[PDB]
């Protein structure tokens, strides 16, 4: 004749909608299509996607090496990452492509000025950033708890990503469509 | 400047030069990144 | 970040083109755009993705 | 106008995926039922003065 039953935090345990390595699938599919759409391939977008990791690894340090934990605020900080590195990731395949499209290289010829052209931006957008989110990463003391959860992990995983994709995104973009071509 | 504007981009060549020892000698360099991957 | 690497890259993509010439600002801007107003619109669809 | 998509069959055919992903999910959330709200609805006052 005794029974039991959820209230409270233990009732909202067993719903909250559907999870987030599902959700984050659907944003795989859903990036690769778009990637295909502009460049016009089913293979240059392997390029820009092999971006992703460049930046958590930094994320997931500093928020390793400060005590912080991977909270919302940790999350928002590593989508803006996530997608920033792709962004101008777009722009050194971008460029590659069509200083080669519509120019005439390719092999390296192709990755040649790109990676060339996309440096003096990235390291005024990484630098511009930083340096900004600098003073949230060390928070005086109002609220600070949360300035820093943004900060020390934004920052950590800008750095990882900004010397990261400017040696590793030329590479993808190689053995990419070299491979992806038929071998 | 001579010495404080052209300082800057004065390591983009050297760096377009680490271009030019990607990937050359043999076939083996998409493993670092592999380590990466591992890494997170 | 989001924001401003936005207007980076229509000035960066804008300055260098300064390589390509002596003195033109007008013309130097627009052969930017065009030739990179086309894939600053296929990002913010990848992104929203995002 | 089409004729863009003819020299950019990759940029057609994703649409037509996206579109195709978009709904489908959106299948296995959307509420069923035989109608949907058809009745017009009503108030009912119940008293009772025993006896």
């Amino acid at each position: 004749g005794v029974g039991y039953d959820w209230t409270g935090m233990s009732y909202q345990e067993r719903l909250s909608g559907n999870q987030a390595p599902s959700l984050y699938a659907i944003s795989l599919i859903v990036v690769f299509l778009c990637l295909a759409a502009l460049y016009e391939s089913w293979s240059i977008p392997f390029s820009v996607m092999l971006v992703v990791p460049l930046g958590v690894i930094g994320a997931l340090l500093a928020a390793t090496f400060r005590g912080l934990t991977n909270d919302v605020y940790f999350q928002v900080g590593l989508l803006t990452t996530i997608g920033l590195s792709a962004k101008n990731a777009i722009l050194i395949v971008e460029f590659a492509k069509d200083l080669m499209d519509k120019e005439g290289k390719g092999l390296i010829e192709a990755t040649l000025d790109a990676v060339r052209m996309r440096l003096r931006p990235i390291l005024m957008t990484s630098l511009a950033f930083i340096l900004g989110v600098m003073p949230l990463v060390i928070s005086t003391g109002a609220g600070s708890g949360a300035q820093n959860a943004v900060g020390t992990g934004v920052m950590g995983g800008m750095v990882t990503a900004t010397v990261l994709a400017i040696f590793f995104v030329p590479v993808f973009f190689v053995v990419v469509r070299r491979r992806f071509s038929r071998k | 400047f001579g010495w404080f504007n052209r300082m800057f981009e004065k390591s983009t060549h050297h760096y377009t030069d680490s271009v030019g020892g990607i990937l050359r000698s043999t076939g083996r360099y998409l493993v670092l990144y592999l380590i990466i991957v591992v890494g997170m | 970040g989001l924001l401003v690497d936005d207007a980076i890259v229509v000035v960066e993509n804008v300055e260098r083109v300064m390589a390509e010439e002596g003195l033109p600002p007008k013309e130097a801007t627009r052969k930017s755009m065009g030739q990179i107003q086309g894939a600053l619109v296929g990002i913010a669809m990848v992104l929203s993705a995002v | 106008m089409p004729n863009f998509f003819i020299d950019r069959p990759i940029f057609a055919w994703v649409i037509a995926i996206i579109i195709m992903l978009a709904g489908g999910l959106a299948i296995l959330k959307l509420p069923v039922a035989q109608y949907p709200t058809i009745a017009p609805p009503a108030v009912t006052i119940s008293a009772s003065y025993p006896g």
